């Protein structure tokens, strides 16, 4: 199945589950969403915010945190287990 | 040009590989393209640099986590009963009984106690307090950033040394002779003599009062003078406490010899004498060759002139300085070869001289550390054999070396080959029989059927030494020989009263389990030696292939024709011996951890009954020290040895994953990772995600590489994990 | 020799479909074209895994790699009596024909090839690496 | 025990190690 | 990508052109064997780098001899 | 098991005594692999099921065990000539 | 050229298996121009499992 | 000798003969007296005692284990530990190299060399095995004229 006028369709080139459907909400729907998600477009900027707002995100409530939300900051609550050779 | 950028052909490889191989060919600097001898030599001296700096970057951390969270002050106070505290714990995986059991030394948290002998070591050397350790942080942070000036300034063009700089051997070894090695053992003897001595005694001495505080009470008056021993008069008694004053003496450079009788460790001031001895004698070694000013040597006339007239080493060492100083793998392979012996000479008198205070009361510390430097010490002499053979494949000349002692190995490779082959078959079928009969005959109620071979050479040189015990009383163990009389009012009182002491571990009482593990280790010396004289004498070709030299070093194989050439290469014989180093050290240190652990608890005649035959090891040590190891977290509760619990597991997956990369190879991976190709290029929803790196399975070499690394750190990770919670747990 | 031109016109075997066929490399990279004339209707194995009714005329196949030209090319030129050949094609449109180059198989001599990636010497004459340090020439490409 | 002031001092000089470190490694790159 | 390299030791048995699975070796004329012609290595490119040619080859030792270099997209055998 | 097991033995009361039909031969200290298996006898204790497996069948006497053993020596003639 | 058919010859090439070793001559090519003309069968197989290979007459010596 | 006494006066080399038997006689508790695996262990016991009445009257040294240990330094007192039984080994060892190597040079000078070991000639193989019991004076006698090694001329040697 070899043609030499469409090389694309001969070679496995297939849009296999696609739709050429141009649209299927409203207009109300689409200016919602690219308000709000329209400082999260350009990679090198989204790259940018991610990486400084997750650093201060996980140091937030790693030092916020209570007893209680985790234990590595309950710290021990009963006496300290002796060693052997009196260590 | 895609990563990586310093070779062309990797980057025009569109697989995984590219990545895979940039990372493993990223420091052999001498395979790039378009490379030189200039930034050859420039690119490695700032790595030098780059080295020196994470080392003292390490150590700055190393003293940062005691001084902040470890308790040196109060291991200070009491080095007996308080466990030394590497660093605190910050793990959001803890549960309460995780921080509530990690919680020892008297910390106000989860710590991780240190089994490095850090601690014993700054306080023999004078750190007392945290402040000390903390401004010798931020002197070695200081240090390492010099060290990163130092290296960016020296790939600036301005300062950019050229190759005759680097090939400078006689001005190298002068200056490493005269400075690395004199002038800092000099320096050293400075602060031995002038703060560690002081503080051993109990008095303060720091930078603030440093030309205050006069060292000696008559300070280098008798120095100039020529009556040294005034340095040697008064010097510490037995009822010297370590740190305090009462008891001590004034003598600054002894030569007392043994142990202080306190901590069972040498003498500060043998110590300081030992390092004004090491750097005298470097200093005046240091003057030997010819740099600048006319007298010296050239060590290529020295090599030269070393020939022997009746023709038995053939030209001699003719022609072989520019052999070494042409070729940085030689270079490479003689200060590994060089470092592996010296690591191996730290392990073995760390443990019976110990040189740091309280370090031999500290049991798992000095398993450790032996443990440490004999397999940190198995993969430097291993890399000194694999460099040999990367010197014959890409650096020996023929046409230069031709018909000296280096082009002889080549000449008659097989009879070394064949007679290391020899002694390792005598050396296995002797230990291996020896050790199935002991065990044949404790399994059939038998013991006394056993062959048991008392180690006599070694024990006479034990009674050499004065060892009293085996009674041969020839010389230092009798009275009448020369040797004793001219030690008896020098060093051998202190040596003595060392070495007939049995609770120490300065020259054990060995026997027959001695004799046969002694034979073990000699297996795997012979063994390893044997594959890797193997390796770097058949790197340029061998029967089998005659070429070996124009496919590289580290090659896979040559195909199935010609019978099959699997592992031909000589990295493969260098792959082969790691397991091999592996089998060895762990013999070695199998041997050094049961040895001691029935010294450590008094029952020595466990050892001396249970280790000549392979059930008692298997039993003895292997079962019956885990019985507190595996225990370490249970169903019922999690005790303060379930990271060694886990790290002991952790190791059994690792070494078990190396072995999917060690038996099953590479086609069957590649024929999978085909199909998950396939399958990831016609699911719906996950199609539309691509690879720009095709998938394909590990390269040959790099399974070989992926399986040695995983049975490496399986393999370290077990023992470190059996080893310090073997005897951390059960202190003894 | 005048290379043969891929005609785009005669048909494929009769193949049920496999799953070892052309994946993306087909469409962004290469794929691989063979064409051969038949005698008759036969059946073949075929070299991405299955059988095929190859047809009574000219038959035209899709393979992916090189090596199942070959593979598929050497099976035909045993078992059956029949001439081959295959071709490269690229997703821009040319088609690179590639073996018999010139038109008689590598394994018998003509007069037209030139000797390329031939040494004079043998391989103990091939020159030690020691004295090829850093240089684009190695060992065995002087 | 060291103080609070003394960790900022550290952190600061592991800094400026860790830009001599990010120095010299733009340099072996070039 | 690999280099194939053919030398003067070769006899014109023609049996690594004959184990060749991606066409690379031919045989062309040549004055130095009884057989009058060697092989040669064209299609270097189009090399797996599987040595069948070296498994065939009866000369001691081997007139073919691949050299594992630079590893592409031909060499390397894949189909996606 | 006609000869170098206890099987009478076990057959008199099973519960107590343990299978065994290996009798080693005391050469080289092996001999304390004849253990106490039970019923006056020394030998390997067997783990094959041999013993359960005759009681099964109803074989009460080692002479029987001696007849399926020539039998089945007959019968491997038998494959032989085959 | 050649030493003589039937003659026991020594192998001087390096890159060999049979190096240093005893072979029987069984032709000689004597047209011009073929570099290896001495075939030398040899009583020991190589790896490849063969025993017939060409020599030059430089890289034999009659033993 | 290296702080080992001898087994004749050794309390721990009697004292595991005492445990020994001990261990012996309770196995003789659970059997008729005249019954045949009471007779195996009534054996067994005079094995056992035969043997400590061998290693103490050799002249053998025990240690702190009980146990008797070897001196293989080749001691005037301990020959019969290693020294006599390593030249009585050595003499049967090199019996089985030396007509090994005499074998494989009456086969090499054969017809089909290599049928003649993976079917060895016994009549050619039974006239040499008689012929290994003088082997030292034949191995060195073949060493002084030279036919025990071979010139690196005639050995194949493979490239540097
Ligand atoms: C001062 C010590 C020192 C120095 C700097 C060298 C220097 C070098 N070695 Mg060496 N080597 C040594 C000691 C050392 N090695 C030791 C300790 C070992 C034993 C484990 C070896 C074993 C080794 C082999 C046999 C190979 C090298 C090679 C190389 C090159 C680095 C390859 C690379 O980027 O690896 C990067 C490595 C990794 C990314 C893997 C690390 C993963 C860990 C283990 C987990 C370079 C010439 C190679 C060479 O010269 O090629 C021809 C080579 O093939 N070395
Ligand atoms: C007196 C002058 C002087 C001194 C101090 C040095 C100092 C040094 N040079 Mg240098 N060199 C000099 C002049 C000098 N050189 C001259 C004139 C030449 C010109 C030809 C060279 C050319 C040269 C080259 C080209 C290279 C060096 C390198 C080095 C370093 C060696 C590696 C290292 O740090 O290991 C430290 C080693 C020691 C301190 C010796 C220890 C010895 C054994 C192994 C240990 C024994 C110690 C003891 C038991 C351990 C106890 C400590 C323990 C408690 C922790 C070191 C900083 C290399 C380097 O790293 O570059 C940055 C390098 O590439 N130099
Ligand atoms: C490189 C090594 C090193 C360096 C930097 C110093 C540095 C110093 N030493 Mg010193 N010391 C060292 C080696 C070192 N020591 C060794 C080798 C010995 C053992 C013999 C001593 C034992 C010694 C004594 C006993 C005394 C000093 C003193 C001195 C101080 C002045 C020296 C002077 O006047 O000239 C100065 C702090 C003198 C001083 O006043 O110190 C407070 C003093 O009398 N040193
Ligand atoms: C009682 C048990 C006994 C047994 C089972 C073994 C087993 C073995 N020994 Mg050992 N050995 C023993 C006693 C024992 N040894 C004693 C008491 C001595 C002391 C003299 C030695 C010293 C020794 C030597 C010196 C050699 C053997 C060798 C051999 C092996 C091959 C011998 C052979 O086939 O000849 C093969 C043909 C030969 C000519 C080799 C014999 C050595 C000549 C005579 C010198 C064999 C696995 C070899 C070995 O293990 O090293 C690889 C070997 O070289 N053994
Ligand atoms: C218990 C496991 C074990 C055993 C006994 C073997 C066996 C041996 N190794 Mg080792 N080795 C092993 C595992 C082991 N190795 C593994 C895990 C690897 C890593 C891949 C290697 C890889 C290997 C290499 C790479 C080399 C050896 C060699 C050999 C021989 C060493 C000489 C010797 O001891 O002769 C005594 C023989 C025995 C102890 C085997 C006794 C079997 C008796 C006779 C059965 C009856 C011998 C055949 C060397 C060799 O063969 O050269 C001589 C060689 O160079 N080994
Ligand atoms: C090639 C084999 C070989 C090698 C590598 C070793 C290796 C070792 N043995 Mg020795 N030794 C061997 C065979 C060997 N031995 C034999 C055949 C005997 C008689 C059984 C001894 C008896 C002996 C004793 C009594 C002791 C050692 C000890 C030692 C160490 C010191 C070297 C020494 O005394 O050797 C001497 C070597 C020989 C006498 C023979 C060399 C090999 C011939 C040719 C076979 C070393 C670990 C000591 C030890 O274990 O330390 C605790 C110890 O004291 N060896
Ligand atoms: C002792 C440590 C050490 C030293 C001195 C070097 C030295 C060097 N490596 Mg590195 N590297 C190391 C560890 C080391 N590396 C480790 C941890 C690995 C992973 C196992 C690598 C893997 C690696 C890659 C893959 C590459 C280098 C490269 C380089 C250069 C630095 C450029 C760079 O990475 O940017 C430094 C950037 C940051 C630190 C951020 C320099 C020659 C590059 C090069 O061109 O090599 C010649 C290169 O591409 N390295
Ligand atoms: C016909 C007898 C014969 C002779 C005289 C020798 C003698 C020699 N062989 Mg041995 N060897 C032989 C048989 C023989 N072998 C056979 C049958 C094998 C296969 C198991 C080998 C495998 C072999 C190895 C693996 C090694 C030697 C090596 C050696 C040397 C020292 C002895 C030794 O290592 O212990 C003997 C070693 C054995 C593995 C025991 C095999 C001996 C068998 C039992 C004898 C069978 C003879 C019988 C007629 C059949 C010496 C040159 C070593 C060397 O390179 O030289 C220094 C060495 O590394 N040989
Ligand atoms: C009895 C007298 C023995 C003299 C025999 C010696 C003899 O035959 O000379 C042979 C050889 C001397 O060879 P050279 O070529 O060096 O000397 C040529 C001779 O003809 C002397 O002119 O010496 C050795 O091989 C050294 C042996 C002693 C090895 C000493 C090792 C030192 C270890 C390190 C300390
Ligand atoms: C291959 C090769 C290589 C390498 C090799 C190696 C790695 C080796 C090793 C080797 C070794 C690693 C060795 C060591 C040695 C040592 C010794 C040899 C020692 C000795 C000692 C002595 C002799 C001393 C003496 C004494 C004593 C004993 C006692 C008393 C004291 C005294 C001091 C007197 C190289 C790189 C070069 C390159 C080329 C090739
Ligand atoms: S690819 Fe693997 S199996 Fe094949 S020859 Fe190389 S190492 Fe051996
Ligand atoms: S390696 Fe394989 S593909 Fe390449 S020339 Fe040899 S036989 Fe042909
Ligand atoms: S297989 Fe070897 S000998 Fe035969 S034609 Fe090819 S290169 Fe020449």
């Amino acid at each position: 199945y070899f043609d030499l006028g469409e090389i694309d369709n001969t070679t496995g080139n297939w849009d296999l589950y696609g739709n050429d459907d141009p649209n299927r909400y409203n207009g109300f729907q689409n200016k919602f969403f690219e308000t709000f998600a329209g400082a999260f477009t350009k990679r090198g900027l989204l790259l940018k915010f991610l990486v400084l707002g997750g650093a201060t995100t996980i140091g937030y409530l790693g030092s916020t945190s209570s007893g209680d939300l985790l234990a590595i900051k309950n710290g021990p609550k009963q006496a300290p287990i002796m060693g052997p050779r009196g260590r | 040009s895609r990563f990586p950028k310093f070779s062309r052909g990797l980057s025009q490889d569109p697989t995984t590989r590219r990545i895979w191989f940039g990372i493993a060919t990223a420091h052999d600097f001498e395979s790039h393209d378009d490379m030189t001898e200039e930034r050859l030599y420039q690119k490695i001296f700032a790595s030098h640099f780059g080295q020196l700096a994470i080392i003292f970057l390490w150590t700055s951390g190393n003293l940062f986590h005691v001084a902040w969270q470890g308790n040196f002050e109060a291991w200070g106070q009491d080095p007996l009963h308080v466990r030394p505290i590497a660093h605190a714990i910050w793990d959001p995986h803890f549960g309460q009984p995780a921080v509530e059991a990690f919680t020892r030394g008297g910390a106000s948290g989860p710590v991780n106690i240190a089994y490095s002998g850090v601690y014993q070591w700054w306080y023999t050397i004078g750190l007392r307090t945290n402040q000390d350790l903390y401004g010798g942080s931020i002197f070695l942070l200081f240090v390492s950033a010099l060290f990163l000036i130092a290296g960016w300034l020296h790939l600036q063009p301005k300062w950019k040394p050229s190759v005759s700089w680097f090939k400078n051997a006689e001005s190298r070894l002068n200056h490493h002779l005269s400075g690395l090695f004199g002038v800092s053992s000099l320096a050293w003897t400075g602060h031995l003599v002038h703060v560690a001595i002081p503080e051993s005694r109990g008095e303060h001495v720091r930078w603030n009062n440093l030309l205050t505080a006069l060292p000696h009470p008559q300070g280098l008056g008798p120095f100039f003078a020529g009556q040294w021993n005034v340095y040697a008069q008064n010097p510490d008694s037995n009822s010297h406490l370590f740190g305090t004053s009462e008891g001590a003496g004034t003598a600054i450079l002894t030569f007392l010899g043994g142990f202080h009788p306190q901590t069972q460790s040498l003498w500060l001031t043998d110590m300081a004498h030992h390092h004004l001895a090491i750097a005298v004698i470097f200093i005046i070694a240091g003057h030997m060759y010819r740099t600048n000013f006319g007298i010296g040597h050239s060590m290529k006339e020295i090599l030269e002139a070393h020939t022997p007239p009746g023709g038995r080493l053939g030209r001699g060492h003719k022609g072989l300085y520019d052999t070494i100083n042409n070729s940085l793998h030689f270079q490479l392979g003689l200060a590994l070869a060089s470092l592996g012996v010296i690591t191996s000479l730290v392990a073995q008198h760390m443990y019976s001289l110990p040189p740091y205070a309280f370090l031999a009361q500290d049991f798992t510390t000095q398993a450790a550390l032996y443990t440490h430097h004999q397999y940190i010490a198995g993969f430097i002499m291993t890399g000194a054999f694999a460099h040999g053979a990367i010197f014959f494949i890409r650096d020996y000349n023929p046409e230069q070396n031709k018909d000296n002692v280096l082009a002889r190995m080549l000449e008659h490779k097989e009879a070394i080959i064949s007679h290391l082959s020899w002694a390792s078959l005598f050396l296995g079928f002797h230990t291996l029989g020896l050790y199935v009969h002991n065990d044949v005959m404790l399994a059939f109620g038998t013991p006394e059927k056993q062959i048991l071979i008392e180690p006599v050479f070694a024990q006479w040189i034990q009674s050499a030494h004065g060892k009293a015990l085996y009674g041969f009383d020839v010389l230092l163990s009798s009275a009448d020989s020369p040797a004793f009389n001219a030690g008896q009012t020098l060093w051998l009182p202190g040596w003595l009263d060392a070495i007939n002491n049995n609770s120490n571990s300065l020259f054990l009482t060995i026997g027959p389990g001695d004799f046969l593990v002694h034979h073990a280790i000699a297996l795997g010396l012979h063994t390893t030696t044997l594959i890797l004289v193997k390796g770097a004498l058949d790197a340029r070709g061998s029967k089998l292939m005659p070429d070996k030299k124009e496919f590289g070093y580290s090659f896979p194989c040559d195909g199935p024709g010609r019978g099959g050439t699997c592992d031909i290469s000589a990295w493969d014989a260098f792959y082969l011996a790691v397991f091999w180093m592996l089998n060895t050290i762990g013999w070695v240190t199998f041997y050094w951890h049961w040895k001691h652990i029935t010294l450590w608890q008094g029952n020595v005649a466990q050892f001396n009954e249970s280790s000549t035959y392979l059930m008692g090891w298997l039993r003895d040590y292997l079962w019956l020290n885990s019985s507190q190891l595996i225990n370490g977290y249970n169903p019922f509760g999690m005790n303060s040895l379930s990271v060694w619990a886990w790290m002991f597991l952790f190791g059994h997956l690792v070494w078990a994953t190396g072995f999917m990369f060690l038996i099953s190879w590479r086609g069957y991976w590649q024929e999978l990772i085909e199909t998950l190709a396939w399958a990831h290029e016609r699911t719906p929803l996950a199609n539309l995600v691509r690879w720009k790196d095709k998938p394909v399975a590990l390269s040959i070499v790099q399974a070989r590489l992926v399986g040695l690394a995983h049975f490496s750190v399986g393999y370290i990770f077990t023992y470190a994990a059996f080893l310090i919670a073997s005897t951390s747990g059960k202190f003894g | 020799f005048t290379p043969p031109t891929l005609n785009a016109d005669t048909p494929a075997p009769i193949f049920g479909g496999s799953t070892g066929g052309l994946l993306r490399k087909a469409q962004v990279e290469e794929f691989y074209v063979i064409t051969w004339e038949s005698p008759k209707e036969q059946i073949f194995e075929m070299p991405t895994g299955g059988a095929a009714i190859m047809r009574s005329g000219p038959n035209l196949l899709k393979l992916a790699r090189k090596e199942q030209c070959l593979a598929l090319g050497a099976r035909l030129r045993t078992k059956f009596k029949i001439q081959y050949q295959f071709y490269r094609v690229f997703p821009n449109g040319e088609v690179q024909y590639l073996h018999p180059k010139d038109g008689v198989y590598p394994e018998k001599v003509n007069a037209g090839r030139t000797a390329v990636g031939v040494n004079n010497r043998s391989i103990g004459q091939n020159a030690n690496p020691a004295e090829l340090k850093f240089a684009h020439k190695q060992a065995y490409d002087l | 025990s060291i103080s609070d002031s003394q960790i900022i001092v550290a952190l600061v000089s592991a800094f400026i190690t860790g830009i001599l470190a990010l120095r010299l490694g733009k340099s072996l790159y070039q | 990508a690999h280099s194939v390299k053919i030398y003067d030791t070769c006899i014109g048995c023609t049996q690594c052109v004959r184990a060749c699975p991606t066409d690379v070796l031919e045989m062309v004329p040549w004055d130095g064997c009884k057989a009058s012609q060697i092989a040669s290595a064209p299609r270097t490119e189009d090399c797996v780098g599987c040595k069948r040619c070296e498994s065939a080859c009866p000369t001691d030792f081997l007139s073919v001899r691949v050299y594992l270099g630079a590893e592409t997209t031909r060499s390397m055998g894949l189909a996606y | 098991g006609a000869r170098f097991s206890n099987y009478e033995a076990w057959l008199s009361d099973p519960t107590h005594i343990k299978p065994s039909a290996q009798v080693v031969w005391p050469i080289v200290g092996q001999k304390i692999l004849n253990g106490d298996v039970g019923g006056g006898f020394q030998g390997i204790q067997i783990t094959s099921g041999f013993f359960q497996l005759w009681r099964a069948s109803g074989i009460t006497s080692e002479l029987q065990l001696y007849t399926t053993a020539i039998g089945g020596l007959i019968f491997a003639a038998l494959m032989l000539f085959a | 050229i050649g030493p003589k058919r039937g003659s026991i010859v020594k192998v001087l090439r390096r890159e060999s298996y049979w190096f240093n070793d005893t072979g029987k001559v069984v032709a000689v090519d004597q047209a011009p121009g073929v570099r290896y003309p001495v075939v030398v069968r040899f009583d020991k197989v190589n790896y490849a499992g063969v025993s017939t290979n060409n020599y030059s007459p430089d890289e034999l010596e009659q033993s | 000798v290296a702080g080992l006494t001898p087994c004749k006066e050794s309390k721990g080399f009697a004292k595991r003969q005492k445990q020994e038997i001990k261990k012996l006689e309770g196995r003789l508790k659970l059997y008729a007296p005249d019954s045949a695996p009471a007779l195996a262990i009534n054996a067994t016991i005079e094995k056992t005692k035969r043997r400590f009445e061998f290693y103490g009257n050799q002249g053998l040294l025990c240690g702190t284990d009980g146990l008797p240990h070897l001196i293989v330094d080749g001691d005037q007192a301990h020959l019969g530990e290693f020294v006599y039984p390593g030249l009585v080994f050595l003499y049967i060892a090199g019996w089985i190299g030396w007509v090994g190597r005499a074998y494989l040079i009456d086969v090499r000078t054969s017809k089909k060399p290599t049928e003649k070991e993976i079917i060895i000639d016994v009549p050619l193989a039974l006239r040499i095995m008689s012929k290994g019991l003088t082997w030292p004076v034949a191995a060195i006698g073949e060493l002084r004229s030279g036919k025990l090694v071979e010139k690196s001329s005639n050995i194949t040697v493979s490239p540097r």
